[PDB]
């Protein structure tokens, strides 16, 4: 009883709402949307694998 | 929106010239600033004008909390014609005040530098409603005009409060 | 040399500039003393039952009391139908209801006259 | 104009209230202290300059002028004292200030709470409700036919008694509680 | 102690509120001074403005007629 | 409890700007009876306050310093 | 609807055979008993209504109604106990049996499947108002606002009966469930036109009309607390149920019958809320409220739309409950000061904070703070008149800044300010009070959770 | 701005007393629009608000 | 913050301001030292020291006060109910 | 979960972390913190629950009401067949509320996900609800507060013989 | 409180405005009821039509922010005059001069707002050149129709 | 800002309206001018998710720049060279711009020293 602050006002908040958004709001649809990843040239896709090829070579101008 | 924050900008920092409750010109410096961010969304530029927001929130906050550390002691004192002298007595608050009013005006590489100065940078290179711009640009006279009628009034010269330091 | 100061409605003029405050006639000094006893005789009515312990509630204002019965329930009582209450009533009561009828039906045959003629753009509107 | 126990204004009152009136809407105009300071005497030398003036008319006449002076050359936002009407704390503490009576109003275990005071209030209760007959027929012994002409109420004309209509004057609360 | 007021004479000042305050008066001038230092042309400009005068017209394909 | 008030006499408007407003109130023939009263303002540890240039530069000193300081570092640093 | 019919008439014999120092206690236990077993209403369905009997049925309108209605009575016990605590036995079971017949004639004037016994239910309704308005009222303006009362009702009332049996006569029945699929279009002649007037002035009366408003201000000051609190939240809403009732009988002929009436609320709520500005007595402050609240009602119901009723219920309920709360303040400060003048007791927060506080929530309810259901209705409302006419959000916002400044002027003279030194009788709040308090305005703050079954037929 | 606010506050220090312009009461009484909307637009409601709809 | 003001503490600072103005000797004056009568001051300089006495404590004296206070001692006592000293 | 088709979400692309500085990202040791501190303890009380939902499972249904005679074979003013196909009527318009509900939501998870090039990403959505929203407001805008099958009958005959009279002057 | 201490109709014989004075507690010299218009005032007095906040802030009031003694009689309008509202004290410039300062300024403050509007300020380069025919698909634009080309050159 | 004064002041038909031009061909003096060349790919400037004023003809340097600045964190300046080639590059741009302007000036000029030879002439 010295961090009772970040017990019961942080980590059992944190505790509860993980477990309201984990069990009862992503198990709906369209709920919790999230903007796709933003993709480079010379990214990696985690799931596939595919490696997005490199943009052109640059007119290099200095 | 280029003309209505160009209009209120112009019009509450001209009256922020003459002013002698600090709280009073303080509140018509934010609303100068919020005229100053209407003018940055009319130029088609919300995001500078976010940046604006998120500067002008700190050193704005601060002046307010300086000033109300001066109001406080000086026994709820809030007319500067009765203050002066204060550059020594509340060193804290002065150096705070004064990097504050550095930030309000647009000092280089402090945090209104950042958004502000960007501001005139795309104000003037824009297809702009020119008399906006020009009392855009009187406006950020006067806030210099302010800022160190506040400095001048508060912390430099001789004090006029009372006795009973 | 000096611009003499106008009063207005809701500007009146200072005491300092009126002239009628420089009267040093006998007769103002009348009326003030006089209004200077009622005024204490009022007052001393009113905190003889200010200061009393055994009164326990409201000192009753007969001047407040009055006053909302002027703002209630004399007015009817003292209404004379006339040429100036007749056009203001008239003037004010149906001129606006004249007014919003004509402008909200204008508005109203407008709109349908471009809806019933494909013109209006009521794409996606389907919350009415 | 307006005024307790006087019914009117003097001359000589409003003289000084201009006097006083022009020397703070000037220390309004001349913020630094030197510098009101030559100010204020050369306003009051322009005061002394026609002090020795026997003609009443006159003397009327020149106040009149001098409050149109007065009236040309204020400030726009004259200096007001915080606690002065129209100051920035002016009347701020008037939520705090509790009337006495609401102590009458108290549950007992929050009247044990101080019993002392309690205590020590009751006799202050006591003191006024024996002292309130007394003054009663102080006031109608003194007070002339017709009413009282001025709003000046008399001190306690006996050893022992109290001034009459003095609970409100004693018992009000404290500028700041 | 905390500090007595005092009569028509300058107060009673306390170490720590002089030393922040000149530490953090110096603290704006040498982050002034290192960003003008570092960076320049936030203040100065950071690419030269062409005279447009100076152009030839046959980079810009100007017949002379 | 009590509060200990100072000497009344030390406040003399000689070295202050009242002695220059009692100059000029000689000037003309008058003279300033309150000045004494204004005298500690002008007096003491409220003597010889900065300008608005000086108010700015506070702290450009030990600044100035620590920057000298901080670009020897660096170029010192890289090689 | 008979198991909500015989516990309120169980109620007479509950009040007159309790002992002396119990008939407030049973008959407020009883009738919270009943406000509970109120929300076996709430079985509604997406299609259906709940029709109970030829003769009862009850759909998402007349529900919250219902539930209001029933809710409202142990708070008018609550309310009215203490003004008549010196009174008479006799008469106190007699004041409490009028207010138990009130809610009796009310549960079926809002159940009414036959528009006939509603209009039989619905002037029943006269009888224990007039009585309570008549009888229990406080200063001698009574018996002639019991009169404006009584003729303003009845004179609007009396073609409703013969438009009534005339229907009864052309489509054969009276039934609202017949008459949802045998209505014919009602087309545009002299006759429809005075047809649609005897329609609809007696709920024009009741709700108030702007114009036929002057029975309020009277009979909402001259009455007891109990008899306010029913006229504001109950009793004004039988206008708007019966229009949304007897709207369906009344197409096409009311796109265009509307348009005067429509005016005069939509020029009456600028009005009457511009009236509020200026009333000295608080309790014609909050009457001159709820014509201005209901004049939304009014104009909602005139344009038809879906959004609009869904609003007007919403609205109905929500000042129900509100309007009851102001004058339950109100009366708050007039067991103390015995006056009803809005300037003699000011600064009531340096004595009274948590009543202040529950007029502090009161009046920001008032205001249509969001997202209370005060402002779910008049949003609705304004998003209706929207499409009704895009010009009417002037008249609608000009309106949202005069129902702001009323509702905090109110605020800022009864409890703001330096109070009046020569009043020293403000008691403590007492538990009753604090209690009634709650009672208003906890319900109407826990539906902003689920607003959806306050919001009619047609959610 | 700095620089001639600078000969703004070195003005003040001056023994000279000059009268006010209508540039400094314009600034100065918030360029007369709390003092003349706050006064007008009130009344001419108020008294519409009591005269008119109220009486 | 704010300390409380004692009648030691408003005597000493009355007369404290009554010595630095120049048309009263400080040997001569008491605080029963009448302003007119006994100082031979004018009512221009009675003005002048209630003015000092605002300037001083931070709070207006109103004109019907000020024109009755004619000694140190009623302008202490002043100061003492409009501040409650000694509670 | 839902139905996959009727919400439907495009294939997640997310790349691979190629960190090109040498200072550490605090975000992988929250996200550990958080595996560790949240996700772990969060996942065994749902287990638990689960597992308890496991020792007594029972069953719910989606009610299906069978077609019944619409408005248009229902005789006039025969109340207890046109009660039927009113009912009917209700709940299908009930039903196509929903129907653009679900449109609403695909449009706008769409228009957040694919972020700054919504306007080219989401013409697809954007077609399809133009689409339901033409046919809803074609099936049932400006019938009224006292809408029934009966308003939406006549104004579907209203607009065809609108459609009619087009299609026959243009012959 | 009694029926002849209540206000009554308008008093035409001087006994009746004598009555009226010592029943509204002023000299029958200051007793001046509104005109008999009909507008429904009776014998109430017409008081000056002067603030709240004007009164005398040091006088020691029985109520001292209405600034208003007891039995004293109330203007009209005294709600409208509280010091919440309406205020009818003296300005240091003219109520006119006020007016025609506050509507020159921001008439010619609008009219030069579109005096820039029509004369706009600019910054002399050409367009902003974007490829892909000025982004066509990106815009929106359909890709079962094809568009213009848009070229752009170097210079 | 002189051509301010020179399109208000002075004469506005010589000087180019800045809302419709280029108000002549692109080859119109011009014997075979190269197109600008677009180096990042549609697809590759669509999976960056660029704002559509940050799609222009130098937006490569940008994806490459908001690549170092992705790569980096939480060393928020270690891309100022990135952001240097991207900011030279807008430059160029702008330079690109002014030669447009400077260009349409100068032919409409050009067209004013035309139909003044030609009223002189005939
Ligand atoms: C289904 C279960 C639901 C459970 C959750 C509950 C949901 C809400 C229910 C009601 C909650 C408020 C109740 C207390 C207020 C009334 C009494 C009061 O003033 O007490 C002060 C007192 C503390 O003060 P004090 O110092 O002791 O004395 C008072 C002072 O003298 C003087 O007091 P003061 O002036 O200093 O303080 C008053 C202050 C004054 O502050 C204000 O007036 C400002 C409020 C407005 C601005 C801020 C809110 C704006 C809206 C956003 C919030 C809602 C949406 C948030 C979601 C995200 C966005 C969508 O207000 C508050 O502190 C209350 C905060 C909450 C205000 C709610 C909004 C009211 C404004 C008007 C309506 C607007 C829409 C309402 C929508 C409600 C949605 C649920 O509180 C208590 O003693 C609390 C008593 C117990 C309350 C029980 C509440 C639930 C009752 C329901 C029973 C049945 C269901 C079972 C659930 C039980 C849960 C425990
Ligand atoms: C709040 C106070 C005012 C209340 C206003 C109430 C509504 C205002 C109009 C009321 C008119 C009377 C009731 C109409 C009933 C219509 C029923 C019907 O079948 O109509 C079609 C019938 C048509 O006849 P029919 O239907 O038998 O004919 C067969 C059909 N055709 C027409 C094709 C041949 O209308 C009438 O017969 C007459 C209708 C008008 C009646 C006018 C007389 C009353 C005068 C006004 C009284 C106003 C209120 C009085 C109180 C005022 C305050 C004290
Ligand atoms: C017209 C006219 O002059 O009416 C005055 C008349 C009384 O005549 P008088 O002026 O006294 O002679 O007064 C009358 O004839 C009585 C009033 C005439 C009708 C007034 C109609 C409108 C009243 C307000 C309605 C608001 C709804
Ligand atoms: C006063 C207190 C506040 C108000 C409370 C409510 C009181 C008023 C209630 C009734 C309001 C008036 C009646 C409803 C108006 C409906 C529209 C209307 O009548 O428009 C005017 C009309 C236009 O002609 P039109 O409607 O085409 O008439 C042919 C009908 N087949 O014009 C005409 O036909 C010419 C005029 C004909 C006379 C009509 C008389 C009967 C109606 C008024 C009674
Ligand atoms: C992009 C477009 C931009 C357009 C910008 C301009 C639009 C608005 C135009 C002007 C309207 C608003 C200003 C006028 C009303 C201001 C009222 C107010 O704030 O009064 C304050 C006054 C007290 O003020 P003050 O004397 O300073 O207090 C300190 C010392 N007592 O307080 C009082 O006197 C109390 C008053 C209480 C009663 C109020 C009565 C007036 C109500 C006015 C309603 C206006 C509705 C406008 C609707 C607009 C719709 C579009
Ligand atoms: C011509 O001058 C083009 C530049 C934009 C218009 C003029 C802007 C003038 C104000 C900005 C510069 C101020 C320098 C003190």
């Amino acid at each position: 009883r010295h961090s009772i602050f970040a017990f019961t006002h942080v980590l059992i908040p944190v505790w509860i709402i993980h477990y309201y958004l984990k069990y009862h709001v992503t198990t709906k649809p369209y709920t919790i949307v999230e903007k796709k990843p933003r993709i480079f040239p010379g990214d990696t896709i985690l799931e596939t694998g595919e490696v997005i090829p490199p943009m052109k070579e640059f007119p290099d101008q200095h | 929106m280029l003309c209505l924050g160009a209009m209120t900008t112009l019009f509450t920092a001209m009256c922020a010239l003459t002013q002698n409750d600090i709280k009073k010109i303080i509140a018509f410096s934010t609303s100068s600033q919020l005229g100053l961010m209407m003018v940055t969304i009319g130029i088609n530029q919300p995001h500078l004008a976010f940046l604006h927001i998120c500067t002008h929130a700190f050193f704005k906050a601060m002046l307010f909390m300086c000033s109300g550390s001066i109001i406080h002691s000086l026994n709820d004192e809030q007319d500067i014609r009765k203050m002066g002298g204060l550059f020594k007595a509340m060193p804290f608050t002065t150096t705070a005040l004064i990097i504050g009013s550095l930030a309000l005006t647009g000092m280089p590489f402090l945090t209104g530098f950042y958004s502000k100065d960007l501001i005139i940078e795309s104000a003037n290179t824009s297809y702009t409603n020119a008399w906006a711009l020009l009392m855009t640009l009187v406006a950020t006279s006067f806030t210099a005009i302010y800022s160190t009628r506040i400095i001048f009034f508060a912390l430099l010269g001789q004090p006029r409060f009372p006795t009973l330091i | 040399s000096f611009p003499k100061y106008e009063p207005s409605r809701l500007a009146s003029l200072p005491t300092t500039l009126d002239p009628a405050e420089y009267d040093i006639s006998s007769e103002t000094r009348k009326a003030q003393a006089e209004r200077l006893a009622i005024r204490s005789r009022l007052k001393r009515e009113y905190q003889l039952q200010y200061n009393d312990p055994s009164r326990r509630g409201v000192v009753e204002d007969p001047a407040l009391i009055r006053w909302t019965c002027a703002r209630s329930a004399n007015v009817y009582p003292n209404f004379r139908p006339n040429t100036k209450t007749s056009l203001l009533g008239a003037l004010f009561g149906i001129g606006p209801l004249i007014f919003w009828y004509y402008v909200f039906k204008t508005d109203r045959d407008r709109k349908e006259k471009l809806i019933q003629e494909g013109k209006l753009d009521r794409t996606f509107n389907i919350s009415y | 104009a307006f005024l307790p126990s006087a019914a009117y204004l003097t001359h000589q009152q409003k003289v000084l209230q201009l006097y006083k009136r022009a020397l703070r809407h000037l220390e309004s105009r001349c913020v630094h202290r030197d510098k009101y300071r030559y100010f204020a005497c050369l306003l009051r030398a322009r005061f002394d300059e026609h002090k020795n003036e026997k003609d009443m008319v006159k003397a009327t006449q020149l106040l009149r002028e001098a409050e149109k002076e007065f009236w040309h050359g204020q400030h726009p936002q004259p200096y007001i004292f915080p606690e002065s009407p129209g100051g920035t704390s002016y009347e701020r503490y008037e939520c705090y200030k509790v009337p006495e009576w609401c102590l009458d109003d108290w549950h007992p275990s929050e009247k044990a709470m101080y019993p002392d005071y309690f205590a020590k209030r009751e006799q202050w209760k006591k003191l006024r409700r024996e002292s309130w007959e007394r003054e009663v027929k102080q006031l109608q012994e003194e007070t002339p036919v017709g009413g009282p002409r001025t709003e000046a109420l008399p001190p306690a004309r006996k050893q022992g008694d109290l001034p009459p209509l003095w609970w409100h004057i004693v018992t009000r609360p404290r500028e700041r509680p | 102690a905390h500090i007595e007021p005092r009569y028509r004479q300058f107060p009673q000042l306390t170490r720590s509120q002089v030393i922040q305050a000149e530490f953090f008066s110096a603290t704006m001038w040498f982050w002034i001074l290192w960003r003008f230092w570092h960076d320049s042309d936030a203040v100065l400009g950071h690419f030269p403005y062409p005279d447009p005068s100076q152009w030839t017209d046959e980079e810009l394909g100007i017949p002379p007629d | 409890s009590k509060m200990e008030l100072p000497d009344y006499k030390q406040w003399k408007i000689e070295g202050t700007p009242l002695e220059t407003v009692q100059e000029k109130l000689a000037a003309r023939g008058l003279r300033d009876p309150w000045g004494r009263n204004e005298a500690w303002r002008y007096m003491g540890g409220f003597a010889n306050n900065v300008s608005f240039v000086g108010a700015l530069l506070k702290g450009f000193k030990w600044g100035f310093a620590a920057f000298v300081v901080a670009v020897g570092a660096e170029y010192y640093l890289e090689s | 609807m008979l198991k909500y019919i015989i516990p309120t008439m169980m109620l007479m014999p509950l009040t007159w055979l309790s002992k002396n120092s119990m008939i407030w206690i049973n008959t407020t236990l009883h009738s919270l008993l009943i406000s509970l077993t109120s929300l076996l209403l709430l079985n509604q369905f997406g299609d259906n209504s709940l029709n109970f009997s030829l003769t009862f049925f009850s759909d998402s309108l007349s529900t919250p109604l219902l539930i209001l209605t029933m809710w409202l009575l142990p708070l008018m016990l609550m309310a009215s106990q203490h003004h008549l605590s010196k009174e008479n036995l006799a008469r106190k079971k007699l004041f409490i049996s009028m207010l138990i017949l009130l809610q009796l004639f009310l549960i079926m004037t809002f159940t009414a499947t036959e528009l006939i016994f509603f209009y039989i239910m619905f002037e029943a309704t006269l009888v224990p108002t007039l009585i309570i308005i008549t009888r229990w009222g406080n200063q001698t303006e009574r018996l002639n606002a019991g009169l404006y009362f009584l003729f303003y009702t009845l004179a609007g009332s009396l073609p409703l009966l013969v438009a009534l049996i005339y229907i009864q006569n052309t489509m054969g029945s009276l039934n609202f469930l017949i008459l949802q699929y045998w209505v014919q279009p009602m087309p545009n002649s002299w006759s429809n036109t005075f047809m649609w007037l005897a329609c609809m002035m007696a709920f024009m009366v009741k709700m108030p009309l702007y114009g036929l408003h002057l029975w309020l201000p009277k009979a909402h000051v001259e009455a007891p607390i109990a008899g306010s609190m029913v006229l504001a939240a109950i009793l004004l809403k039988l206008g708007g149920y019966g229009m949304m009732r007897i709207t369906l009988l009344l197409n096409p002929i009311t796109d265009f019958m509307a348009y005067p009436f429509i005016m005069l609320s939509l020029w009456g709520m600028i009005m009457t809320s511009s009236i509020c500005l200026r009333q000295t007595d608080l309790k014609s402050l909050i009457a001159y409220s709820s014509v201005s609240h209901m004049a939304l009602v009014i104009v909602a119901i005139l344009i038809q739309t879906p959004w609009s009723y869904m609003g007007a219920t919403a609205l109905m309920i929500a000042h129900g409950l509100t309007s009851s709360m102001l004058f339950c303040l109100a009366n708050s400060n007039y067991e103390r000061v015995h006056s009803r003048t809005m300037i003699l007791a000011r600064g009531l927060q340096t004595l009274l904070p948590l009543m202040a506080a529950w007029w502090l929530l009161a009046s920001l309810t008032n205001l249509a703070l969001p997202p209370s259901i005060n402002l779910i209705g008049e949003l609705f409302v304004v998003m209706s008149t929207f499409s009704w006419s895009n010009i009417t959000i002037i008249l609608m916002g000009l309106n949202m800044v005069i129902t702001a400044l009323y509702s905090l002027y109110m605020l800022i003279t009864t409890q703001r300010g330096k109070h009046t030194h020569h009043i020293n009788n403000i008691l403590p709040s007492f538990t009753r009070e604090n209690a009634l308090m709650s009672l208003h305005m906890l319900p109407l703050l826990l539906l902003s959770l689920n607003p959806k079954i306050i919001l009619g037929p047609l959610y | 701005g700095f620089i001639l606010a600078l000969e703004i506050s070195n003005t003040t220090h001056y023994l000279k007393f000059n009268y006010p312009s209508n540039t400094f009461k314009f600034s100065n009484l918030l360029g007369y629009y709390p003092t003349i909307m706050h006064r007008l637009t009130p009344y001419m409601n108020l008294t519409m608000s009591q005269k008119s709809a109220s009486s | 913050d704010a300390p409380p003001l004692t009648l030691e503490g408003i005597k000493d600072r009355v007369l404290y301001v009554l010595k630095l103005y120049d048309k009263i000797d400080p040997e001569k004056l008491s605080v029963n030292s009448h302003f007119m009568k006994d100082l031979g001051l004018d009512s221009l300089d009675q003005v002048e020291i209630i003015m000092a006495m605002e300037d001083e404590f931070g709070f207006e004296i109103p004109d019907i006060d000020a024109e009755k206070l004619m000694c140190p001692q009623e302008i202490v006592d002043y100061i003492a109910d409009k501040k409650d000293v000694y509670e | 979960s839902w139905d996959k088709d009727v919400y439907p979400e495009p294939p997640r692309r997310t790349p691979a972390p190629s960190p090109q500085t040498s200072l550490p990202n605090p975000i992988t040791y929250l996200t550990k913190a958080f595996d560790l501190l949240v996700d772990r303890p969060v996942t065994l009380v749902r287990e638990f629950i689960e597992r308890q939902h496991a020792k007594n499972k029972y069953y719910y249904y989606h009610r299906e009401f069978r077609r019944v005679p619409d408005i248009t074979e229902c005789h006039e003013k025969d109340v207890l067949c046109m009660f039927e196909a009113e009912m009917q009527w209700k709940r299908d318009y009930k039903v196509d509320q929903e129907i653009v509900n679900i449109i609403q939501e695909r449009l706008k998870a769409c228009q957040q996900r694919e972020g700054e090039s919504h306007r080219q990403n989401c013409a697809k959505e954007l077609q399809q609800f133009t689409q339901v929203v033409k046919a809803y407001q074609d099936r049932y805008h400006d019938l009224g507060a006292h809408y029934s099958a009966r308003k939406c009958l006549a104004k579907q005959k209203q607009r065809m013989l609108a459609e009619r009279k087009a299609t026959k002057e243009a012959a | 409180i009694t029926k002849d201490m209540l206000p009554g109709p308008y008093p035409k014989t001087p006994e009746e405005r004598a009555a009226a004075a010592k029943k509204y507690n002023m000299r029958v010299e200051d007793y001046e009821p509104y005109p008999d218009d009909g507008m429904g005032y009776g014998d109430y007095p017409k008081l000056p039509d002067r603030s709240q906040q004007e009164r005398d802030p040091w006088y020691d009031w029985d109520h001292p922010d209405l600034r208003l003694n007891w039995g004293e009689p109330m203007h009209w309008d005294l709600d409208m005059y509280i010091r919440n509202r309406v205020d009818t004290s003296p300005t240091p410039v003219n109520w006119n001069l006020m007016c025609k300062h506050l509507f020159g300024f921001v008439a010619f403050m609008l009219f030069m707002f579109w005096v820039g509007e029509t004369y706009p300020t600019y910054q002399p380069v050409g367009p902003k050149q974007y490829p892909y025919n000025n982004l066509y698909l990106e815009r929106g634009g359909d890709p079962n129709k094809e568009p213009e080309p848009v070229v752009h050159y170097e210079i | 800002g002189a051509h301010l004064a020179r399109r208000y002041l002075g004469d506005a038909s010589v000087e180019p309206e800045p809302l419709r031009m280029p108000t002549f061909p692109p080859d119109y003096g011009f014997p075979e001018r190269k197109e600008r060349e677009m180096v990042a790919t549609q697809q590759e400037m669509n999976d960056a998710q660029l704002v559509l004023q940050q799609r222009d003809y130098c937006a490569h340097y940008l994806i490459r720049f908001l690549k170092c600045k992705r790569d980096s964190f939480p060393n928020f300046l270690a891309c100022k060279h990135e952001q240097h080639d991207w900011d030279y590059c807008e430059h160029l741009d702008y330079v690109k711009r002014m030669k447009e302007f400077e260009r349409e000036r100068r032919l409409l000029q050009r067209k004013k020293r035309r139909e003044q030879r030609e009223a002189d002439m005939a």
